[PDB]
């Protein structure tokens, strides 16, 4: 879930 | 008493201690194989084809905007657009083929280059528009439409992932990125955007960049320092992390290899090709006869070649290890006053110039301590038994020095040592000997009583009683  | 050599090989020995219940820097302390299974805790992985050993990923680069790029907010609640979308260039194509490289050389995924396109399991697009962070990418655990997909910034204001290369952030970012998409979280619940994350935000003392490619935080807060540098391949408890989810890579490096200066393993982030060179590696090696070689570098070095073991190498601390599971031979130390610390099989210490500290623990080892006053350290008699002594290969009397003194019978037993010509059943007893035509010297000790040496080392060069402390 958009994990930088 | 225990002399300030031994002092220094006992201190080096424990330095970077994980574990135990004690609070480190406000966190508890995690073993490498805690700390990996903390970074797998979102269960999330590629399955392998049934009865497959090996898994097979394709990667590709965009040449277009996809439907995530176009439509974020159709897939993640956050993100409403990500600005305008390029392609990877020619230096972005060549480091993230490095990167990939460097997790398959240490788990069994073998990638295959897909080319140009949105064809591959994975794939690498630019954008332009910040989301709150350098880069992004998605664990295995998401929906096909999203699945393998990392995304780079780049604009005016951010230009790190313009120009990857060996040891910077761009080429760390990338290897990072790739990590997340084979199912890596970060080695705690903190993540760019959400809050103000801060190392005391951290699940355990180790989240660092000194373990981790995958923390957030500085390796200045475990005591390590790399002067500027980033590791731009997988650490200690990435290793660890990846090869419990796919594997541990059997075949990789399996010849004789060196690292450090003169290289053969084609790999940048193992070579150095300047005394000015800053290394910051942890081996991975499958099997054969391995040297770790930093001859090249003037500043005094601690090299320790036990598994799990950190060393400070060319002048930064805490740079180089040795991953769990890997057996690495050979040690060479440079024109400093170095520190080296064999492990249990037979090891090659090189100490070179400068007054060096070996210490060739069980197993006979070849001790060179080069030009310099070097001290040859035991401490225990089992490193050095009667039935494989180690070999002191250019030991210079009156220069070198013997040490005996962290001896469990010195420091404790209060043994006085006795040299006679032969032993005659009496606990102590100490034969020095030196054949002037051979020039080969002998040093035998019957600590027993039982008129049989049970620890003896072997000398080219010699000995005298004034060269041997304790
Ligand atoms: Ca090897
Ligand atoms: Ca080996
Ligand atoms: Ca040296
Ligand atoms: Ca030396
Ligand atoms: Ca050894
Ligand atoms: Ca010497
Ligand atoms: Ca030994
Ligand atoms: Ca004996
Ligand atoms: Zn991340």
């Amino acid at each position: 879930g958009s994990n930088s | 008493g225990r002399s300030d050599a031994y002092t220094q090989v006992d201190n080096f020995l424990h330095a970077y201690a994980r574990g135990g219940d004690e609070l480190v820097n406000g966190h508890p302390s995690y073993t490498v194989d805690q700390a990996a299974e903390q970074i797998l805790r979102e269960q999330a992985s590629w399955q392998k084809a049934p009865g497959d050993s090996v898994l097979t990923l394709s990667y590709s680069f965009l040449t277009k905007p996809n439907d995530f790029f176009n439509t974020p907010w159709k897939y993640v609640s956050d993100i409403y657009s990500l600005g305008k979308f390029s392609a990877f260039s020619a230096q972005q194509q060549a480091q993230a083929k490095l990167s990939l490289q460097s997790w398959s050389d240490v788990t069994n995924i073998h990638f295959v280059d897909a080319g140009q396109g949105d064809q591959g399991d994975l794939t690498f697009g630019n954008f332009s528009s910040s989301v709150g962070g350098a880069a992004f990418a998605f664990l295995p655990d998401v929906p096909d439409a999203l699945k393998g997909q990392s995304w780079y910034l780049i604009n005016s204001s951010y230009s790190a992932n313009v120009n990857p290369a060996n040891g910077n952030y761009g080429r760390q970012t990338l290897t990072h990125e790739i990590g997340h998409t084979l199912g890596l979280s970060h080695p705690g619940d903190y993540n760019a955007g959400e809050g103000d994350p801060t190392y005391a935000d951290a699940t355990y003392a180790e989240d660092t960049r000194a373990y981790s490619v995958m923390s957030y935080w500085e390796e200045q807060n475990t005591g390590q320092d790399f002067k500027g540098a980033y590791s731009s391949a997988p650490l200690l408890d990435d290793i660890a992390a990846i090869q419990k989810l796919y594997g541990a890579n059997l075949t990789t490096r399996t010849g004789d290899t060196v690292y450090g200066f003169n290289s053969n393993t084609e790999r940048d982030f193992y070579s150095a090709t300047s005394s000015s060179s800053k290394l910051v590696f942890s081996v991975w090696d499958a099997g054969g006869n391995d040297t770790l070689d930093f001859s090249g570098f003037s500043q005094n070095q601690k090299i320790n070649l036990n598994e799990k073991a950190l060393s400070d190498v060319g002048g930064l601390k805490g740079n180089v290890s040795i991953a769990a599971g890997v057996t690495v031979e050979n040690a060479i130390g440079g024109s400093g006053s170095d520190l080296l610390i064999g492990n249990d099989v037979a090891n090659v210490l090189k100490g070179g110039a400068g007054n060096d500290i070996l210490y060739g623990g069980l197993g006979a080892d070849q001790l060179w301590g080069g030009a310099g006053a070097d001290t040859f350290v035991y401490g225990d008699i089992a490193e050095s038994s009667a039935a494989a002594p180690d070999t002191l290969r250019d030991f210079v009397s009156g220069q070198d020095k013997i040490d005996l003194s962290g001896l469990d019978a010195f420091v404790n037993g209060g043994l006085v040592l006795q040299y006679v010509d032969a032993f005659a059943g009496k606990a102590g007893q100490a034969i020095l000997s030196y054949d002037a035509a051979s020039k080969a010297g002998s040093l035998a000790i019957d600590f027993s009583g039982d008129a049989h040496a049970d620890f003896a080392i072997n000398l080219i060069g010699q000995a005298t009683q004034a060269d041997i402390v304790v």
